[PDB]
RNA sequence: AUCGAAUCGCCACCUACAAGACUGGAGCUUGCUCCCUCGAAGGCGCCAAGUAUAUUCAUGAUCACAAGACA
RNA sequence: UAAGCCCAAUUAGUGAUUGCCCAUUAUUCCUUUGGUAAGGGCGGAAACAAAUGGAGAAAGUGUAGCCCUUCCGAUGUA
RNA sequence: GGCCAGAACCAGCCCUACUGCAUUAUCCUGUCGGGGAUCAAAAUCCGGCGGGCAACGAAGUGCAAGAAUCUUGGGUCUUGGUGAAAUGAGCGGAGUAUUUGAGCUGCGCACGGCGCGCCGCACGCACUGGUUUCUUCUCCGUGAUGCUCCAUGUUGGCGA
């Protein structure tokens, strides 16, 4: 399937004032669902570090940044999840798949699944593309070697919908009850 | 032996919008995905295709992992991938299917007829060695009961109600 | 459940685009009686 | 443009064009094949003879809906078809209280009509074969899925 | 014998078996190559006992449980 | 090869942003009833026997409500 | 026939099939160098430079107003009707025109970059500018002298 997550760039600032009559314009990378929920990452990261509120400030743009032509590739996804019992958490993981928004909705599953980490609790530091000989884990290494082949086992291949039968006979292909 | 998911292995598209079309691996992504492209389909640009939605075939062209189109295109005439499996029985098999799915109410009558006159010759081959050579049930009993028949019909009793029977009829 | 509208399951039929093509087609319920009452054709045809 | 009250409007679909072979559907002649010849005025029944040394079914009008006008058709410019008109089919009222009884009229139109169908048929580059299309019986068998045919 | 019924695919080719980490067969190089019947059909049945030279079908009048049904 | 847990989709790297099922809820249609209801008509226009277009038309709280059009509400113990 | 049923159309609704504008650069290409991994390559990856439209079935990115008339979609046993005032872009007449948009462009002004007026201007505002090269249909028409209600099809079945 294609990612769930978009890749968004965020460009606002505070709203000008007498105090600030030029304010600094910032810059903020993101994936979110949507660009709404962009726009409310971003103004929470503002609020956190920069401490401007998004009732005083103006967001000058909000676009996606497209995904590049689909290569296997081996991307670094610096991420963190907060926690209750532990805090704040941050690991450095690697990830094979064709574009920075997979790589970066395979890491949100990934956290779902083996740290219970839901999106709003996640942040995403830094996701890039990294060369085969600069990868450490075997787990995605195992992919770089020039004859990867293995066969397909233990495959559950479901029919076609049109053609999917409740009742068929033992040694053929004839729906009795279809 | 089953054919493995290799860079150039040929697979056709099992389930979807590209249903019974054929690409080359060409990459592998990871455990569940690969980068499928056939330059001699339409449809078939590079993409990216689930490993359960693929049927590895017996052919693989000599391509090395995240090759050029042109590489591509080069290696698969070579090869002549396509050329031999379209002449293999599950690509005509695949074929018909479109021929059936596409037929109208004309050419299913067409079938029809062609199919029943396969199978009244059929019946008469059947029959005219089944003559010679008992094989069916109803010959074979008859093949059977011959031997013990002619003996008990050979008796004078058996000629004396034969030709009554029969003159009186 | 809600009597008056029914739900018929029809052999070959598995997809929701299959189903759509029959929208708008006459459904027939047979069964029989008791006794012999009037029907279409009484007169015209008493074979029916 | 064409008034809606004119003998001429028609809003029948294009597959039952005339000459077309159609498949019925109800009524006596059900599962038979026939010929379009067709569509009496103000928006009536079509017109079907089917011929009927072919398959039994007489000149007969039939609603356009219990029939598939299959895509299969036969150049019928050659049938005349200005005989059967709506008169043919009118009866006289019957007043207060085995061969088929046609009368003889009605035979000689039969007549007419089916020897020149026959005759297009014969024309026709697939006749042999569109003939016996006609002495085909068509029926619904275990495992048909007629929503996903061509017709 | 009441009894009019609802059911609408037949078979003496499916109607034996087992395996889905793999059962068409080989080679060694163990995932590729080669051979084959080329690995994606149980057989018939759907209106001339067969694909042709044909042939009675109506007025049961335009849908109505097929007005019949031993394939 | 969950019909378990976490996350994420709507027929899926194809070409766009509504998978499906259930309410006394929502929208809409018909009918009833009550309004802090809103309007129109009510000086019989003319003409018209039967044998062989009709009927009604009340200045009105409330009736079989004078008639017509329109809008909104409608559950409930003591 | 004040009964049952099937097809027709009419109006109103309810579902759909048909899509344009903007955006895309952390992108697309070619080349040099590095780096990589090979039996040798190639690729993943990093820089410099030169070109750019990943291109309308490119993108699952923001907004979409696309007359079911042209080009006869489906439903209405979920509505009322068969013309007892059919207000219709749909019905009736009249004429091959009308001006919407899109392209291409005139002057002025706004707008953007450089520090005084110079350059650009994606094509914004006014002249309801011009060109009509492409794309459209256009105009006119029926009061109630009807206060209210009811009353006007087609094909079979059943009813003599
Ligand atoms: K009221
Ligand atoms: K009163
Ligand atoms: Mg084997
Ligand atoms: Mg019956
Ligand atoms: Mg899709
Ligand atoms: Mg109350
Ligand atoms: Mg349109
Ligand atoms: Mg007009
Ligand atoms: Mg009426
Ligand atoms: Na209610
Ligand atoms: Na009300
Ligand atoms: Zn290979």
């Amino acid at each position: 399937v294609k990612p769930h997550l978009r890749h968004y760039q965020v460009v606002g600032r505070e709203s000008p004032s007498e105090k600030n009559p030029e304010p600094t314009v910032y810059k903020f990378e993101v994936f979110a669902p949507n660009f709404v929920v962009a726009k409310s990452r971003f103004w929470r990261m503002m609020r956190v570090k920069n401490k401007v509120k998004a009732t005083h400030g103006d967001v000058l743009s909000c676009k996606v940044v497209k995904d590049a032509k689909l290569v296997a590739r081996n991307y670094l996804v610096d991420i963190a999840y907060y926690s209750q019992r532990c805090g704040y958490t941050r690991m450095v993981k690697e990830f094979r798949d064709v574009s920075k928004t997979g790589a970066v909705s395979q890491a949100y599953h990934d956290l779902a699944s083996r740290h219970r980490a839901r999106y709003h609790n996640i942040e995403v530091l830094n996701v890039k593309s990294i060369p085969d000989h600069e990868v450490k884990h075997l787990s995605i290494a195992q992919y770089h070697a020039p004859n990867l082949s293995f066969p397909l086992l233990q495959r559950r291949t479901k029919a076609t919908r049109k053609d999917r039968a409740i009742f068929v006979k033992k040694n053929t292909k004839r729906a009795v009850v279809a | 032996k089953s054919h493995y998911i290799c860079a150039g292995r040929l697979v056709r598209i099992l389930r979807g919008p590209r249903q019974d079309r054929v690409g080359v691996i060409v990459d592998i992504v990871d455990a569940n995905r690969v980068l499928v492209e056939n330059p001699e389909d339409a449809k078939m640009w590079r993409h990216v295709q689930n490993l359960k939605n693929v049927e590895p075939l017996k052919y693989c062209v000599s391509v090395s992992r995240n090759c050029s189109a042109k590489a591509l295109k080069d290696a698969l005439a070579s090869s002549k991938a396509l050329e031999k499996y379209a002449k293999t029985r599950t690509a005509a098999r695949v074929e018909a299917k479109k021929a059936c799915a596409v037929s109208t109410d004309f050419e299913r009558y067409q079938l029809r007829v062609a199919r029943r006159s396969r199978a009244h010759w059929a019946r008469k081959v059947f029959d005219e060695k089944d003559a010679k050579t008992p094989v069916s049930w109803h010959k074979v009993a008859l093949k059977k009961m011959l031997k013990k028949a002619a003996k008990m019909d050979s008796t004078e009793g058996a000629k004396r109600r034969m030709q009554k029977a029969i003159a009186a009829r | 459940q809600t009597k008056q509208t029914a739900l018929v399951r029809v052999e070959n039929v598995n997809t929701r685009e299959d189903a759509t093509w029959y929208v708008g087609k006459r459904v027939c319920y047979v069964y029989h009686g008791k006794k012999v009452k009037r029907c279409v054709r009484w007169s015209k045809a008493p074979a029916r | 443009k064409v008034s809606r009250k004119s003998p001429e409007y028609t809003t029948l679909r294009k597959s039952c064009a005339p000459g077309a072979i159609a498949i019925i559907l109800a009524g006596r002649f059900r599962g038979r094949r026939a010929v379009i010849l067709k569509q009496l005025p103000h928006n009536g029944p079509l017109v079907v003879s089917g011929p009927m040394k072919y398959n039994g079914v007489p000149i007969r009008r039939i609603d356009s809906r219990y029939v598939i006008a299959t895509s299969t058709t036969v150049d019928i410019s050659s049938v005349d078809t200005a005989p059967i008109t709506a008169e043919v089919f009118q009866r006289p009222k019957a007043e207060k209280p085995k061969k088929t009884l046609v009368s003889d009229a009605r035979a000689q139109l039969q007549k007419k009509i089916d020897a020149a169908l026959i005759a297009a048929i014969k024309k026709d580059a697939q006749g042999k074969e569109k003939a016996g299309y006609l002495r085909s019986v068509f029926t619904v068998k275990p495992g048909d899925a007629p929503h996903r045919w061509n017709w």
